[PDB]
């Protein structure tokens, strides 16, 4: 099963470890920047802390206890309806552009 | 409230002269800073040679 | 053949990290260079100066030095003349150039050997062994005329006959001038020939390693005092609910 | 006048392995020996005896020698 | 360099149509007992042994 | 990449009336780039040993495409530097720009330093002028009390002016228009 | 009442600037003549009979 | 001020982040030990290495500042190979200017160690200002016309190392200039953490942080130079440049600094004089492609397992080719250089950029 | 890039201690070593193998190398 390894992968990425959500490791680029300006506030103070508190890990070279790791099966992806359709404006415009 | 904020304990960082609550730190201080900065003079010494 | 024979380590009194050169090693050594490899080896980066308090004192070595003669010039007719050599002078060379040592040694050329030490992979324990390592020819190897066999030349055919054997010199403490006590001493002469700064940087080494044992752990303290801040500081959040 | 690599070389030369050593290089000594031609030489069966013989050398060698 | 007949009989029995800068031995001497070159390495300069 | 090229350059301000002797600061720029190019091809073919420091002055001039213009260019060069410096200052002078406090005690400093470059420059052909004007120059110093003698000999790298004189003068002269710069 | 050491030394060379500049250019120069004395001391000892200044007495006689 | 002391830095960049100081101070060693060693060395040939002997047996201190500017050359690389390294498993890459300026840094400085190198003229310096200005003949048409513009002359002579030593004597501080630059463009961001995720939420003030971290580090390199300097000065170095140059006869197991041995390896790889220069220039060049070659959703591997496995693989390749490169053109050295050379481009070109799509896929995104 | 300027935080409280009033080496070695030795372990199969299959490689090919240079390999 794919899922099988995927439930693998996860732990071994390790961002769990760090109490991150998969979603607060993803590169910032100016799609990224422009979709997490339009989160609402409790979407985007929770992602502050998480990354706040994971930078503050990482300067201990720390990890959470196990049971504070992010689940698996209870991440979701808060940034997603936002960022598709930041890009899917961006793709907008750029069709226009070529016209 | 925020006065329902209260400082986490420390106890288990700080330096064993400090670890009495009923007890003034100043009769420890100039003994913690002297520590401190022995570390530095003698640093400064041994980098001028 | 393009077989190699690699040669052994032995345990030179100057091999420890904080392990000086013997100096009265260094002493014999140059006698043996002196009397033996002087004639066809040339040492163009040593002069009689070098030796004063290392392995001479300054008469020793001026005495050396005035035990050759060397050229100098002009003078005031335009020519050039000898005179006894000074502590200023380099050790004489045995042939005027390359060609004539060419000549003088069946083609062959003796290096100079100021560097051979730090020129050769395996250095002194290289000299050491193919110095004392002459031998036979194994059954079926046939040199040319002008080449000795020695394991420990590459392709082990060298041009140079076995310069050095008992009693080939003596030396002025008496010590017995057997073959490989000759080599010993000579090759401890090369390395203080090729690198002279080598006691000095070991006694500076004993001095870095004595002050980075008390600078690092200093600063390294330094370093967790100022970090200590954030190290040990505590988060928490309080959202509105 | 003896020179205690004489000495020392023959004692090193006791070993097991240099003993074998000296034993395929006499072999080959034989072999080679005995072709009115052959490309062969013993220059590998003499280097694996010397390589053998001076390791022990250079760990005695030097205690005779000032 | 001097060579001799051996070397010369090996440089006559080439196949130069396999050679990548095809030429006869005899297209590069004049006196097939001496080949005189320019040794200098046609790749990057070196001298070839 | 645009800006301070940019504004600095392109829409700097600058008054209306400016004359030809504000000219002079672009000049001793160009002067300044001058004497480095015409230096470091120079620099290519010089040598600082004593013995062969003449010669490979003249084997530039003679044997070097073009050295010989490529040497006296940068000779004249350090005259032309020195001509517009002294109408840079004078300028300054006139019109009253030292009142621009740090832009002119830099200038002070720049003046100098050209003076101690252009000073090591004539050294390096080692000609009779190269060496008299490396005596006398270096022991300005011994007027030093207590230690000028020793910061002479310093300098010097020895009792008199030598091969150690010559040889570090090449590295001092090489660098120091780079400070300028 | 007697302070510790670490104390004393806050209040009579860190506290000031000046005495704290005073202590460190002081120290370093004993510091200086023990260290290079001790280190030459081990060097020469781990060395003992093979430096020129061991085996020089041999051959002068000014 | 603001350009260093309340520089805002990530509070928790490591110590792979400590390379580019260490790298500004291996610039200033290499300048003023250099400097010192002009002051009394000459680019003659019939006296270049006799001068270097002189700074080493007759300068006051001569052996240490010289001794310490070979082995400063080493620690240059050491840390420069760090420091890239640490740039593309973090993805610092991503900084493009500051990224590109740091790869015409990296080729500056080769050639910079190069020329210096030839400098003392003994026989590695010799035979490497032959090789390597001969890579320019690989160029069509012109190539051979270029080369004999840079010896001056139709060899390697006089004329060559009276202009090196004035190449080298200025490159270093154009290097000086263009890693300023290299700065200037990293200011504008600020630094990239072991995360790869934005730390604009936990920054710190780099003055007392950093700099005191920044001196720790200092004092560890100083350690490792000064042990190659004071208890092994020829340990990275060659025999062989004790010798004179010999324009008559190259050493037989002739190989190049440690340092460029990799590349050296690669090159040799190729049977063929253009595409061994191709393949020399690529393997450098590579590093203006690895940009462009990111797939991955995420800026740092550390949260990317299959990434990191083929990062460790590239790096053992490296060490592979490293020594490859220090063993003679024979059997098997010649197909495991093949191997690792090709692999070397493979890693780079495909399978780094394979692993980011497959991590992406396992995460749903 | 300037502090004051960076990005938005809210509702973050943080609580630190004066360096003089705490110990710079809490549980150094109590702590430390649990800590290195987790950290070892979670990375060692991902930087390890490289090394070992070269170390492999190493070994094969210098002994291919020298059994190759004799009479009877
Ligand atoms: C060859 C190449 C030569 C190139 C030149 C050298 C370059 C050196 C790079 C810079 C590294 C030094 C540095 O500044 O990093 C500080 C680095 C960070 O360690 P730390 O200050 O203890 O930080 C605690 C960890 O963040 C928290 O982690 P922890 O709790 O697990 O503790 C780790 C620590 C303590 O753990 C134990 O070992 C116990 O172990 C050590 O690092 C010691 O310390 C060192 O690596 C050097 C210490 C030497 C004294
Ligand atoms: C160029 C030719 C040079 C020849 C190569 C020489 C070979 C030398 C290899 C030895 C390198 C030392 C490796 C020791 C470090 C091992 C280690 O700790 O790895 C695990 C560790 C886990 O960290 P995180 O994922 O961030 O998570 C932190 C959780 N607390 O990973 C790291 O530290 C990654 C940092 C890597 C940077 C350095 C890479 C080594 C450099 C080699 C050259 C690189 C290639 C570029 C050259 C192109 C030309
Ligand atoms: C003289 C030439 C130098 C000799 C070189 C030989 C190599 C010897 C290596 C030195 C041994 C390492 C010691 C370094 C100093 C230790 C240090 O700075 O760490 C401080 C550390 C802090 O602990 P915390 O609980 O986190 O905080 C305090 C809470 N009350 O304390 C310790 O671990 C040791 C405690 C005893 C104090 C040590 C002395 C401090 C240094 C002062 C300089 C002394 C004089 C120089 C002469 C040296 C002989
Ligand atoms: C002339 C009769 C010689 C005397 C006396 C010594 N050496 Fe010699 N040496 C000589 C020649 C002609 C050569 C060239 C050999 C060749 O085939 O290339 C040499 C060479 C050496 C070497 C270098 C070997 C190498 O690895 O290239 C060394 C280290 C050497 N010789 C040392 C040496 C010493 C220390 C001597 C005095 C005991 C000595 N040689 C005497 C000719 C002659
Ligand atoms: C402020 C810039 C400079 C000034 C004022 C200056 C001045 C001088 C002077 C007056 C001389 C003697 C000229 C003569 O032969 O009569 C000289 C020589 C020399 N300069 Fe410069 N110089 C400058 C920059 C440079 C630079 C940057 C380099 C090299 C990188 C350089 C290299 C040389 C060389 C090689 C010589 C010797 C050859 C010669 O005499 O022409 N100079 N310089
Ligand atoms: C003379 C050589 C060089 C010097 C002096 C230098 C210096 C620096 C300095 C001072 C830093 C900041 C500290 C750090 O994060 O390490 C830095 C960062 C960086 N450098 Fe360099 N550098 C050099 C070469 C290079 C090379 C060769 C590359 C890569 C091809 C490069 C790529 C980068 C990148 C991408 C960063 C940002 C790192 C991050 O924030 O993660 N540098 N450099
Ligand atoms: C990026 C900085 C630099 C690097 C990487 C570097 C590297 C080198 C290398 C590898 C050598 C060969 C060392 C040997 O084995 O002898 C060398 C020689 C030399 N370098 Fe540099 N160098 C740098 C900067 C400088 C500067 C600024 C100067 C002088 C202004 C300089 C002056 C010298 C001199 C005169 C020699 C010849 C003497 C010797 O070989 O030690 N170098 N350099
Ligand atoms: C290592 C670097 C060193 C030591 C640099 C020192 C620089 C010093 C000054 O520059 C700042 C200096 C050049 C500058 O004084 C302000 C000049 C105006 C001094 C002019 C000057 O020139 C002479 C000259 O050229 C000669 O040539 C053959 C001969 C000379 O008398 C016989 C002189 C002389 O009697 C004076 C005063
Ligand atoms: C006037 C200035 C010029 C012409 C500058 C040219 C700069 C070129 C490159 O730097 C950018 C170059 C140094 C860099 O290539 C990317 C290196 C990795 C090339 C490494 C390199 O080294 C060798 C070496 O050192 C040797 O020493 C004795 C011998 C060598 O073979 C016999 C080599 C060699 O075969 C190669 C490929
Ligand atoms: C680099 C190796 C990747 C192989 C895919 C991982 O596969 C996973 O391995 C786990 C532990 O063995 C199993 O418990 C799990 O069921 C399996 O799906
Ligand atoms: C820092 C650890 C380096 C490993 C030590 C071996 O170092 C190597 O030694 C060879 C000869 O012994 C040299 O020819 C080579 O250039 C050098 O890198
Ligand atoms: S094989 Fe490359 S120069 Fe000859």
């Amino acid at each position: 099963w794919l899922e099988g390894i995927r439930k693998w992968y996860y732990n071994a990425a390790g961002f769990n470890k760090l109490g991150l959500m998969r979603d607060d490791t993803i590169h910032e680029n100016d799609d990224v920047k422009e979709a997490i300006r339009r989160l609402p506030e409790n979407l985007y103070d929770d992602r502050v802390f998480r990354i706040k508190r994971a930078l503050d890990l990482s300067m201990r070279q720390q990890i959470l206890p196990k049971e504070q790791w992010t689940k698996y099966e209870e991440d979701k992806s808060y940034l997603e309806p936002y960022l598709k359709e930041v890009i899917r404006e961006r793709k907008e415009r750029e069709e226009w552009a070529k016209k | 409230s925020h006065t329902d904020i209260k400082v986490p304990d420390f106890s288990d960082y700080r330096r064993p002269e400090v670890l009495d609550s009923t007890k003034s730190s100043k009769e420890s201080s100039e003994a913690r800073k002297g520590f401190s900065y022995l570390v530095t003079a003698t640093t400064t010494v041994g980098v001028a040679y | 053949s393009d077989l190699e024979l690699h040669p052994p380590s032995y345990p030179w009194s100057h091999r420890g990290l904080l392990s000086s050169l013997d100096h009265t090693s260094i002493r014999r050594g140059f006698q043996v260079y002196k009397q033996v490899c002087s004639s066809c080896h040339s040492m163009d980066y040593v002069a009689y100066r070098h030796l004063v308090g290392v392995c001479y004192t300054e008469d020793e070595a001026k005495a050396l030095a005035e035990e050759v003669e060397v050229q100098d010039g002009p003078n005031e007719d335009g020519e050039m003349f000898m005179r006894p050599g000074k502590l200023s002078d380099y050790f004489p060379k045995p042939y005027p150039n390359p060609e004539a040592a060419r000549a003088a040694n069946n083609g062959a050329l003796p290096p100079d050997l100021s560097y051979i030490v730090r020129a050769r992979h395996g250095g002194e324990d290289y000299v050491f062994s193919l110095l004392t390592g002459y031998c036979e020819p194994p059954t079926g190897v046939s040199l040319r005329e002008g080449l000795y066999f020695n394991p420990y030349f590459p392709g082990q055919a060298i041009g140079m006959a076995p310069p050095i054997y008992n009693e080939v010199l003596e030396f002025d403490d008496g010590t017995p001038a057997t073959m490989s006590q000759v080599a010993k001493d000579v090759c401890t002469f090369l390395r203080w020939a090729a690198e002279p700064e080598h006691d000095h940087r070991k006694r500076m080494g004993l001095k870095m390693l004595l002050m980075m044992g008390l600078l690092l752990p200093l600063v390294y303290a330094m370093k967790r005092h100022k970090w200590s801040v954030l190290k040990s500081r505590k988060l928490a959040y309080r959202p509105p609910k | 006048l003896v020179d205690p690599l004489t000495t020392v070389r023959e004692q090193c030369e006791q070993l097991e392995k240099c003993v074998k050593a000296r034993e395929r290089l006499e072999l080959c000594d034989e072999r080679v020996s005995s072709r009115s031609q052959t490309e062969e030489d013993c220059t590998e069966e003499l280097l694996d005896f010397l390589h053998a013989r001076d390791h022990c050398v250079a760990h005695k060698l030097f205690n005779s020698l000032k | 360099r001097h060579r001799t007949k051996k070397e010369i009989d090996q440089e006559a029995a080439v196949e130069v149509s396999q050679l990548r800068d095809p030429q006869h031995d005899l297209e590069r001497v004049k006196k097939p007992e001496w080949v005189i070159l320019i040794g200098v390495c046609t790749h990057l300069g070196c001298v070839p042994i | 990449l645009m800006k301070i090229v940019n504004n600095a350059f392109i829409d700097l301000p600058a008054p209306s009336n400016i004359s030809s002797w504000w000219n002079f600061g672009s000049l001793l720029g160009i002067c300044l780039i001058l004497q480095i190019l015409t230096g470091l091809f120079l620099a290519m073919h010089y040598t600082s040993d004593t013995t062969t420091a003449f010669s490979s002055v003249t084997h530039i001039c003679r044997d070097v495409n073009y050295g010989w213009i490529i040497r006296y260019m940068h000779a004249n060069g350090a005259s032309m530097f020195f001509i517009c410096l002294y109408m840079h200052v004078g300028r300054g002078l006139y019109y009253g720009s030292y009142t621009f406090l740090e832009t002119w005690n830099i200038g002070v400093i720049l003046l100098l330093t050209v003076m101690a470059t252009a000073f090591m420059g004539y050294v390096l052909p080692w000609g009779q002028m190269s060496f008299w004007g490396a005596t006398v120059i270096t022991n300005l110093l011994s007027a030093i009390p207590y230690i000028g003698t020793n910061l002479v000999e310093w300098i010097w790298g020895g009792f008199s002016v030598d091969k150690a004189t010559l040889t570090r003068f090449f590295a001092f002269h090489f660098i120091l228009p780079f400070i300028i710069m | 009442v007697a302070p510790t050491l670490t104390a004393r030394l806050y209040s009579l060379l860190f506290r000031r600037t000046s005495t704290f500049a005073l202590t460190i250019v002081v120290g370093a120069l004993f510091f200086e003549r023990a260290f290079d004395q001790g280190a030459d001391a081990i060097y020469e000892h781990i060395n003992e009979g093979k430096l020129w200044k061991h085996i020089k007495h041999k051959y002068e006689n000014k | 001020n603001n350009a260093f002391i309340d520089l805002p830095a990530p509070s928790n960049i490591s110590s792979w982040w400590n390379f580019g100081s260490l790298l500004g101070i291996c610039l200033i060693l290499q300048i003023l030990t250099g400097l010192f060693l002009a002051m009394h060395y000459t680019s003659d040939t019939t006296t270049a290495f006799s001068s270097v002997t002189h700074i080493c047996r007759d300068v006051n201190y001569g052996w240490i500042i010289r001794y310490m500017h070979a082995n400063g050359a080493s620690m240059f690389f050491i840390c420069l190979y760090m420091h890239v390294g640490r740039g593309l498993y973090y993805g610092s890459y991503t900084f493009l200017e500051t990224w590109n300026i740091g790869v015409i840094l990296l080729l500056t400085v080769m050639a910079t160690a190069f020329m210096g190198y030839v400098l003392p003229w003994g026989q590695m310096s010799f035979w490497g200002a032959t090789v390597i200005t001969n890579l320019l003949s690989a160029i069509p048409y012109i190539g051979t016309n270029l080369v004999e513009w840079i010896w001056g002359g139709f060899s390697v002579d006089k004329a060559t190392l009276t202009r090196f030593f004035a190449f080298h004597f200025i490159l270093p501080f154009i290097i000086m200039a263009i890693a300023m630059v290299h700065l200037l463009f990293l200011h504008e961001t600020g630094s990239n953490n072991p995360t790869g995720i934005s730390s604009d939420v936990d920054k710190i003030p780099f003055h007392p942080y950093y700099t005191i971290k920044d001196i720790l580090g200092a004092l560890l390199l100083i350690l490792a130079l000064m042990l190659l300097v004071l208890f092994a000065p020829d340990l990275l170095g060659d025999p062989d440049n004790y010798t004179p140059a010999n324009p008559l006869n190259t050493p037989p197991h002739i190989k190049p600094e440690w340092y460029f041995l990799f590349a050296y390896a690669i090159l040799r790889s190729i049977p063929n004089k253009l595409g061994g220069v191709l393949a020399l220039a690529f393997s450098i060049l590579i590093l203006a492609l690895i940009p462009l070659l990111h797939t991955s959703k995420q800026r740092s591997m550390m949260f990317r397992p299959l990434s990191q496995c083929l990062f460790w693989a590239l790096v053992a390749d490296l060490l592979t080719l490293t020594w490859i490169g220090g063993q003679p053109v024979e059997h098997p050295y010649i197909t495991i250089g093949q191997l690792a050379s090709v692999l070397y481009f493979l890693l780079i070109l495909v399978l780094m950029p394979t692993a980011g799509t497959i991590e992406n896929k396992l995460l749903k995104w | 890039r300037q502090f004051g300027h960076l990005t938005r935080v809210r509702h973050v409280i943080t609580y630190s201690l004066s360096p003089f009033e705490q110990r710079a080496f809490p549980h150094y070695f109590s702590k430390g070593i649990p800590n290195v030795l987790r950290r070892t372990r979670a990375c060692i199969l991902r930087v390890a193998p490289p090394f070992v299959a070269f170390y492999l490689v190493y070994t094969w090919g210098t002994q291919e190398f020298e059994k190759s240079k004799r009479k009877n390999p």
